[PDB]
RNA sequence: CCCUGAAAAUGGAUGGCGCUCAAGCGUGUUACCUAUACUCUACCGUCAGGGUUGAUAUGAUGCCCUGACGAGUAGGCAGGC
RNA sequence: AAUAUGUAAGAAGUCCUUGUUACUUAAUUGAACGUGGACAUUUGAAUGAAGAGCUUUUAGUGGGCCAUUUUUGGUAAGCAG
RNA sequence: AAUACUGCCAGCUGGGACUGAGGACUGCGACGUAAGUCAAGGAUGCUGGCAAUGGUUAUAUGCCGCCCGUCUUGAAACACGGACCAAGGAGUCUAACGUCUAUGCGAGUGUUUGGGUGUAAAACCCAUACGCGUAAUGAAAGUGAACGUAGGUUGGGGCCUCGCAAGAGGUGCACAAUCGACCGAUCCUGAUGUCUUCGGAUGGAUUUGAGUAAGAGCAUAGCUGUUGGGACCCGAAAGAU
RNA sequence: AAUUGUUGAAAGGGAAGGGCAUUUGAUCA
């Protein structure tokens, strides 16, 4: 026998092959996956990863937020990559001319990116135009952005937002939450 | 029933050595603490303001705040499965410096020295430490040391 | 659901994955909400503190009626106007003709300045705005008119 | 697909070590050394045989 | 029906079947407990640092 | 009953209420028995609307 | 597509340039320990004929193997022998000689036999189950090129080279010994030789420093 | 070492048979037998590291290469009748 | 004393020059944060590491015992602690 | 000189047992000057017998083997239930939910309250309202989030440039900590003006929030967990009409 | 199916029943 110095047949912990069983999804799997295997770029392999991300590991991104991240220099000439869905933003105004390549586009995202001059492609067509990933940037949205996680972690002086169904007066404000009633938090 | 109180169990803990009592040198006082630098803690039983607890008795700390006439220690406490630092401001009385990190900041400056001298030219700088290797072949002479024949000695019975 | 349900292939244990020590008995912590000073009290001030006593006065007979006031923050605000006369009102930025919003009849009561509009000549009608919100409107060169 | 050790197999230790030929032509592991003669002084003798 | 009182044994074990960790350090510290002066100081010291530094190198 | 980091929950369900549970399994017989009615109603008040 | 002749004899080439060099790397290893065999016999000749005695130096390499199940053990020794990588009964490793190693022995010793190896025990050890590290699994050594590939960095290309690594310490021991995966070994053929292993060598048993006497154990075991 | 000290109740325990330069006692040396223990090999399962859309040729959740491991109450997950 | 135990054994480092502060100093005198600039073989003791870090959920558990050593109550206990 | 003991041989050789995995070549080696050969990344050649070996079951032999399930630190117990067979038999459902996963739309989302239509409890279509989210903080009156490229710094995948490679510089989405800015409450100071008591500009806090800082949400379905319901099944000594 | 009677086969010194391997009897491609 053997004194193991950790668990043993335990698994990677990584998702591997997606979970959904969409079959263009599937198919756009096997495609990045033969990229990531035949070439050297690590950018195939981080869109392949990203491939595999769940609903929530995937959130949307932004038209507005592409524009910030084309507002970088020297990412004015450079192919915007979101592995997920790109929604549309009505808080800007200005969006500049520029190619964006995402699994699922919002309508009122493809209208505005097609009004200002740019078009929207896919993965398969990101692959063809550069399957190296040349003059390419990723992006991701904001993960921690969630209502879903502010509840967790929830403890004494941490304010964590408590799990509740109603708000207002007399709904988790009384003792507890003041120093006029005994203790705070 | 029981009892387990802020200095319990300090008797011979928080009590002054032997022939060592009355008021404190003027040293301790005139010690500059900076933010960052590591001492060690240990309580003295002529100033009880300020007193460390007995688990912080003998614990090693860096500076991270800086008061009048105290200072703030950070020390890492083992509760159940982890560490949790723990931020104590303890005077400067039962406080004293540490001879490892000055041991360290030598040893820099010395490391730093040979670095310069030994690569102005480039040859085997060898700047780390080694340990005790086993020792080499070396040669004995008899000249006046012939070995003496040692027995073991009969039981006696002295009293 | 049945097929899929755990119960099935928990089938053949003994404790139906409940455990033998303690068995999968009636409520043994008491029924739906009992106790929340004496034995759930620890869990009740860690994850939930707040549950017991009062915070405020009464109001008695209170309709919500009398406190709907919708908020709209100034980068929302030109997704009011049509689309197709959006863009037509963005290039033309005259004070002789300004397109009109009515937040009262899209459903807002109160408008709060964030956003940084863009610097164009408009009109919006509100029954309340807010001090941030009419200085940037001012700014920008349009008039913030009182409704009721 | 299948180990051979050796020190058993010529073949392989050939081709691991190719000074095995050499070593093996001109007998290295059976090397007579040389024939010279010293004679340990009477101290150490003394001491050797001291009770 | 008397009962065992305490005992510390497994309980060892049980820690360290979970390696205990060492807090997690950063290069920028909590700056909570700190001389508020201190603190003030701090603060204005860099507004004007960064200001400094904006105004030479942009 | 208290359990972890979940939120409270307020079920109005104590009293006997299991005899008094109606489940509207007639939405499609209710809507056809309205227009019927419609359509008859129509016919008899004459062409008045 | 007839080019396959032509990579073909540039291969054959540089694999006989290779082979040249390990030939003469070879010789040079062995006349260097044929030259220290005999300084150090002739040395302690001159030390015995001039009234003197000749203080040998500390051996700097010692083999230890496990001769303990992984049942009924302390967890700081079990932590040593995790740390000096003995999880298997009849197990062993290469260690360099150091005090600090000295107190690491020192402390499971109880659970381990070790003692001072000789070239030829490390050979035959390294012949017979030496195997490699690489990607994190034990590829056997069959050949000088995985050796080369996964060690040229360090100097070491062949397997003669690793013998001679390990029997004397240099600046790439650790790599050296990193790179081997612990030997397992079988129980002895002619037996431990002691009724109770678990009893010091000099209480007569398998536990404890053996020194030279190691050597007859190990070849039994391997 | 042995003997007196040394006496409990169904008929019985170095397991018993039995053993006396012992098959009893202490120590020294060889040979001999065996665990699901150790080394190698054959097969199964799990995990990890990889190759394999240049095809007619399908199952890239497919095929193949290498390495390591496989106990278990309550309990969890996964694959199947 | 032994055992047990905390801290340090470096790039989040060291050194040279000088920008900020409403802190402080008789004072560009100290403190913090800095900009620029110099030090990658041997990045600063040995060894090891089916990699390490982080977050969510929840089953069962909340009657223990025995063995070596230290040791309390009790004369002792397959007694309790 | 020889011999005993220990250690070495990349010295030779005699005898016996287990194993035959892989399936046109790919590599590392040796012999042979050279053809070619080999014990060299897993066994072939020849020959003999039959067209009995072997599978299931009963007995016999050598060894081992206490009665199923539960309670318990401890079960086979002189602890508990079981004489047998056949039929039925025990974590199900509803409402509100928590984590995760899948789908659809997306700052929006949900037809089926209802209406039209319909091959008629099926399927299709639809206007206004309404549920949640997009703004929160205070008991409340009330107020209500860009000094900036929506801030500075560190760590940071990816991308771009230089570089034979390695390495060097720039940008650095997501995420971790910290310092800043703004919003609500509290403590303060108080600009013009004035229905002399109204008005709250500007400047702060070792204070405080379930905040803003280029939105992420809504609907359905699926595993598991909690609550209420008879609640995994069966069982009380009782009380009332 | 529990239970029972005949026929055919086997075993039976104070139990039967099972596992590890084989002989013998019956049967089987």
């Amino acid at each position: 026998g053997i004194d193991h110095t950790s668990k043993q047949h335990k698994r990677s912990g990584h998702r591997t092959a997606p979970k959904s069983d969409n079959v263009y999804l599937k198919l756009l799997v096997k495609l990045y996956t033969f990229l990531a295997r035949r070439t050297d770029a690590p950018f195939n392999k981080v869109v392949l990863k990203a491939l595999f991300l769940s609903k929530i590991n995937r959130p949307p991104v932004s038209v507005s937020r592409i524009a910030r991240a084309l507002k970088q220099e020297g990412a004015a000439n450079k192919t915007v990559v979101v592995v997920g869905t790109v929604t549309d933003d009505a808080r800007i105004f200005e969006f500049p001319k520029t190619t964006v390549a995402a699994l699922r586009f919002t309508a009122g995202a493809r209208a505005k990116i097609v009004k200002a001059g740019g078009e929207c492609i896919t993965l398969d067509q990101l692959a063809v135009r550069a399957p190296k990933g040349q003059n390419t940037l990723i992006l991701r949205g904001p993960r921690n952005s969630r209502e879903a996680v502010r509840h967790f972690g929830m403890g004494p002086h941490k304010g964590k937002a408590p799990r509740i169904l109603s708000t207002g007066r007399k709904f988790e404000r009384a003792r507890g939450r003041r120093r006029s009633k005994g203790f705070k938090v | 029933g029981k009892s387990h109180g802020y200095r319990s169990r300090t008797r011979y803990m928080f009590q002054r050595d032997f022939r060592k009592h009355g008021a404190v040198h003027l040293s301790t006082y005139l010690k500059v603490y900076k933010v960052g630098d590591i001492v060690d803690i240990k309580a003295n039983g002529s100033i009880q303001k300020g007193m460390p607890h007995k688990f912080y008795q003998g614990k090693t700390g860096v500076v991270y705040n800086v008061t009048k006439s105290s200072v703030g220690v950070i020390i890492n406490k083992m509760v159940g499965n982890r560490y949790l630092e723990k931020r104590l401001n303890l005077r400067v009385e039962h406080i004293k410096h540490s001879k490892c990190r000055q041991e360290f900041l030598e040893r820099v400056k010395a490391n730093a020295a040979k670095r310069a001298e030994a690569k102005a030219q480039g040859v085997a700088v060898q700047l780390k430490r080694q340990p005790a290797q086993p020792r080499e072949s070396r040669i004995v002479s008899t000249e006046g040391n012939v070995p003496q024949t040692l027995a073991p000695v009969p039981y006696e019975t002295f009293i | 659901p049945s097929r899929f349900t755990k119960t099935r292939k928990h089938r053949g244990h003994v404790s139906a994955g409940k455990g033998r020590i303690g068995k999968h008995r009636k409520h043994p912590g008491g029924r739906g909400m009992a106790g929340g000073q004496h034995h759930h009290r620890i869990n009740m001030d860690k994850y939930h503190p707040g549950y017991f006593g009062k915070v405020g006065m009464r109001y008695f007979h209170k309709q919500q009626a009398h406190f709907w006031k919708p908020v709209l923050n100034l980068d929302k605000l030109w997704t009011l106007i049509p689309e197709d006369k959006r863009d037509q009102y963005l290039k033309s930025a005259s004070k002789e003709t300004a397109p009109v919003i009515d937040t009262l009849a899209a459903g807002y009561g109160k408008i709060l300045g964030k956003g940084r509009i863009p610097n164009v000549p408009v009109i919006v009608k509100a029954r309340f705005v807010s001090k941030l919100a009419e200085e940037k409107i001012r700014a920008a060169g349009g008039v913030v008119e009182l409704i009721a | 697909v299948l180990k051979k050790n050796p020190l058993k197999n010529k073949q392989v230790l050939l081709r691991l070590n190719p000074y095995a030929k050499v070593f093996a032509a001109e007998k290295l592991g059976s090397k007579k050394a040389e024939k010279t003669g010293t004679k340990p002084a009477a101290v150490f003798t003394e001491t050797l045989k001291h009770d | 029906a008397k009962s065992k009182n305490h005992t510390a044994h497994n309980q060892t074990r049980k820690a360290h079947r979970n390696g205990i960790k060492k807090p997690k350090t950063y290069k920028y510290p909590s700056l909570k407990g700190v001389d508020p002066k201190f603190r003030r100081n701090h603060k204005h010291a860099l507004h004007g640092t960064a200001k400094a530094l904006a105004a030479a190198k942009k | 009953a208290i359990s972890k980091n979940l939120p409270i929950l307020k079920n109005h369900f104590r009293k006997h209420w299991q005899e008094r549970v109606k489940v509207h399994f007639d939405q499609a017989g209710k809507k056809v028995s309205r227009r019927n009615a419609r359509a008859t109603r129509a016919a008899k008040i004459a062409p008045r609307p | 597509a007839e080019q396959v002749a032509a990579e073909r004899a540039a291969r054959k080439a540089a694999n006989k340039e290779k082979r040249a060099i390990i030939l003469e790397r070879n010789a040079a290893y062995q006349k260097e320990y044929e030259t220290a065999e005999r300084n150090i016999i002739q040395a302690k000749r001159d030390a015995k004929a001039a009234g003197s005695y000749y203080v040998e130096a500390q051996h700097k390499l010692v083999f230890v193997v496990r001769i303990k199940g992984i049942n009924k053990i302390p967890p700081k020794p079990r932590k040593v022998l995790q740390l000096l990588r003995l999880t298997r009964i009849n197990s062993g490793t290469f260690v360099k000689v150091t005090k600090a190693t000295l107190e690491l022995l020192k402390l499971i010793e109880p659970y381990v036999a070790y003692g001072y190896p000789s070239y030829s025990t490390i050979r035959q050890l390294v012949y017979k189950r030496g195997f490699g590290k690489i990607n994190k699994q034990r590829v056997p050594l069959s050949d000088n090129a995985i050796i080369e590939a996964n060690l040229g960095k360090y100097g070491i290309l062949s397997i003669d080279d690793l013998i001679h690594e390990i029997i004397t310490v240099g600046p790439h021991f650790k790599q050296a010994n990193n790179f081997l995966w612990p030997f397992k070994l079988s129980n002895p053929s002619g037996g431990w030789g002691v009724p109770r292993k678990f009893k010091h060598f000099i209480q007569g048993g398998s536990f404890g420093n053996r020194e030279e006497f190691i050597n007859k154990l190990v070849k039994s075991m391997n």
